[PDB]
RNA sequence: GUGCUCGCUUCGGCAGCACAUAUACUAAAAUUGGAACGAUACAGAGGGCCCCUGCGCAAGGAUGAAAUUCGUGAAGCG
RNA sequence: CUCCGAACGGUAAGAGCCUAGCAUGUAGA
């Protein structure tokens, strides 16, 4: 006014060795000049 | 005008209760902490341009977004028609409230700004540069557009008179007793200054209600 | 007034007509005439032979 | 109006990567197929790869059974109006699934004749595909929902052929 | 349509490709009688043959705002972008004058100031008599070199802002 | 790229050591379609929601959607 | 005896014809 996810859906061999498949989430940088959208 | 500045004195010395609060709230610190913020080294002129420029282009593009093509800002932030148009357009260009004030503040940021162009570019250069700043802030208080949006100013603008009256009577006399005296800006852009650095957030609010819609 | 048998439009004003064909999307249908700069030698043939054309 | 925690994604659009970057951002790009606001979040599904985003939202895709990116399937893989319409669809799904999706779409100034980039195009150098087939026109909101799919009466009939 | 150049033009620095003249005189400059006709199209070739066939010199005239053909004929080029080497050629060109005149004034709005002394200076030798149409309508014979004196030194020596060429002492102290 | 091995060993080289470890709304691009209360011709006025000007949930203008009598069923009482 | 103000409360509503500065950048085969 890091996360692991296990991909419980395909995982047979999609991605050789979908094992786990851990990844990386970062915040992308919201600029101070941006009106709402 | 020595009676309206000491009442201004003794009117700001009441209302001195001691600053204690905000937790030391900085601006323009965490900005630059972003990548939204570079900092580099410019010359004065070199970022006064720049600052009409980028005042100017936001305004334009205001303008345009705004589907007005009729209407054209003159880049002396003074807005100009173009065809007369009276069936419906002079009701889609009833500013009046932020538009003209925020016009009002970069007409003088710009004419400030180009009054000290003309002097790296072959004005007068001598003390006439000064008769120049006094002069303008006396048309600041009179040529500028700023009675409309707000009224309050003209009590600063009669400080910016009864002030004039405090240097000509201390400069023009002795031998130099008629002539334009062109004086100094010391108190003159005092008072603009913690005037804007007062206004600030009005205009920041002013802003964000303008540009949510 | 004015008449435009391609739009089969009645044109008022003179410059309300005026103003049609000069861009008539119907008429542009007709085909694309956006005008390319010519090479250097193109501006270079009409100036010599208007030269000897409308003096000579 | 929609934030979240994780992104219900598929098998192949998150890549072929077992460690990938993701990227949250609270309240963007306003879904494609409700117009709500949501957590769009992208990431690099591997290299060379198109570096693909999230488009769908979550109830959005939540409700229909389908990625938050592809609008195909997080069971099985098929369109959303060849598993509506249509079992079958076990032996007509694929494992592996080709990374084709996840790479750079093409180039058009060198569609043009002019890619000034040289070797280091971003984007893809291969011609552009032919538009006469409805395979070049398929969209989003008639892909979603059943209604009109280029993709799903093509595979549909793929399945009384042979 | 009178929007873009062609497709794509090399924006001058000063306002912007179509916008060097002051918005309110150009917007006047397109709905006009001369703009009617000759606005189907005219790339390189036809402009010179719509110059060679207009002996006026001025901008605008009338108490409403009424552009010269030499005027919107300005704007016409200027909206066309040519490249340098048509314009040096009218530049060159000594048997048609208002040609050379039309040239030097877009080599002015549209050039660099080096360019802008290195094509101009040698006109201003020509002794010549030019017409050229006051702002209350009457006309005015008057020389060459009051034209390019105004343009090269004084400012809007016609309708159009001129965009700020320095002093030449300074590119006389750097360069030649 | 930078500094060093009492290195193979010259001041040509080879091998090793150490610092430096992942940017990119990727594309200068590619098509796709739209709107003035704008001039012009014509006659010349009997409760809330959707918009616009707008800084105030200041202010100002508009088209579109209540009761009587009788019969029946059930609970419960002598 | 030099202190000088701006917006709204304002331009009837209309059927036939016509022209245009602006905007997406993607999913997928
Ligand atoms: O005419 P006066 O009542 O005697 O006062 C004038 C007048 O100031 P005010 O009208 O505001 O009181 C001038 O300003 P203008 O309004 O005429 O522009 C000012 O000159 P500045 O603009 O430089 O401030 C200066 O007059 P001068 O030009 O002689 O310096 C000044 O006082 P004096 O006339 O007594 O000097």
């Amino acid at each position: 006014a890091y996360i692991r996810y296990t991909p419980s859906q395909q995982g047979v061999a999609f991605n050789s060795g979908a094992k786990q498949r851990v990844i990386r989430m970062v915040e992308m940088q919201k600029d101070p000049m941006e009106p709402p959208r | 005008s020595y009676q309206k500045l000491l009442k201004y004195y003794v009117l700001n010395a009441l209302k001195h209760r001691p600053p204690k609060a905000q937790k030391k709230r900085y601006l323009f610190r965490s900005f630059k902490a972003t990548k939204f913020f570079q900092s580099t080294k410019l010359d004065w002129v070199e970022v006064g341009l720049q600052v009409c420029r980028q005042g100017y282009n936001m305004l334009n593009l205001l303008i345009h977004r705004k589907n007005l093509n009729y209407l054209h800002l003159d880049y002396n932030f003074n807005l100009k028609p173009v065809k007369t148009l009276t069936t419906k357009e002079r009701k889609k260009s009833r500013f009046g409230n932020a538009f003209h004030l925020c016009r009002e503040v970069l007409r003088l940021t710009k004419l400030v700004v180009d009054s000290h162009v003309q002097y790296r570019l072959g004005n007068v250069d001598a003390f006439q540069l000064a008769d120049g700043l006094q002069y303008i802030f006396a048309h600041v208080g009179q040529l500028t557009g700023m009675y409309r949006y707000k009224y309050k100013l003209m009590r600063q603008i009669r400080m910016c008179k009864d002030l004039k009256h405090l240097i000509y009577y201390r400069f023009n006399t002795g031998p130099v007793g008629k002539g334009p005296g062109c004086g100094f800006w010391a108190a003159g852009w005092r008072v603009w200054l913690f005037f804007m650095r007062g206004i600030t957030p009005l205009l920041e609010r002013w802003l964000g209600n303008l540009l949510a819609r | 007034g004015y008449y435009c048998n391609v739009c089969d439009c009645v044109v008022k004003d003179s410059i309300n007509f005026l103003d049609h064909i000069n861009g008539k999307k119907h008429q542009r249908n007709l085909g694309m005439s956006m005008r390319v700069e010519r090479s250097t030698l193109d501006q270079v043939k009409k100036r010599f032979e208007v030269n000897k054309k409308k003096m000579e | 109006w929609e934030d979240a925690d994780f992104p219900i994604l598929c098998q192949t659009c998150l890549g072929e990567n077992p460690y990938i970057r993701m990227t949250k951002e609270k309240y963007g790009k306003e879904c494609k197929i409700c117009a709500r606001p949501f957590t769009v979040f992208r990431w690099c599904p591997g290299v060379r790869m198109r570096f693909k985003k999230t488009e769908v939202c979550q109830t959005c895709s939540k409700l229909k059974n389908v990625c938050q990116t592809c609008l195909l399937d997080l069971e099985y893989g098929l369109p959303i109006q060849v598993r509506d319409a249509g079992d079958m669809l076990l032996k007509l799904a694929r494992t592996t699934p080709y990374y084709k999706r996840n790479r750079p779409h093409i180039c058009s100034f060198w569609v043009k004749g002019e890619c000034k980039r040289g070797e280091e195009c971003p984007y893809r150098h291969e011609k552009p595909t032919d538009p006469d087939d409805p395979l070049a026109d398929q969209n989003i909101k008639d892909r979603y929902y059943g209604i009109n799919d280029p993709v799903a009466d093509k595979l549909l009939k793929r399945a009384s052929t042979m | 349509m009178a929007n873009r150049t062609v497709k794509d033009a090399h924006s001058i620095h000063g306002t912007n490709p179509q916008y060097l003249v002051e918005k309110i005189i150009r917007t006047r400059i397109y709905e006009s009688k001369y703009w009617k006709e000759e606005c189907f199209g005219l790339t390189a070739e036809l402009v010179v043959d719509k110059a060679m066939e207009l002996r006026f010199v001025g901008g605008v005239y009338g108490g409403n705002i009424k552009p010269t053909p030499f005027l919107c004929l300005t704007l016409k080029m200027l909206q066309i972008q040519p490249e340098k080497d048509i314009i040096v050629e009218f530049i060159k060109n000594e048997d048609f004058k208002y040609v050379r005149m039309l040239g030097a004034l877009y080599m002015r709005l549209t050039g660099t100031a080096i360019d802008c002394y290195k094509y101009l200076e040698p006109l201003y030798n020509d002794y010549r008599k030019i017409k050229s149409q006051n702002r209350n309508g009457e006309f005015e014979l008057m020389h060459v070199d009051e034209f390019i004196d105004e343009l090269l030194h004084s400012e809007r020596v016609c309708d159009i802002i001129l965009p700020r060429l320095q002093k030449r002492y300074v590119l006389e102290e750097a360069e030649q």
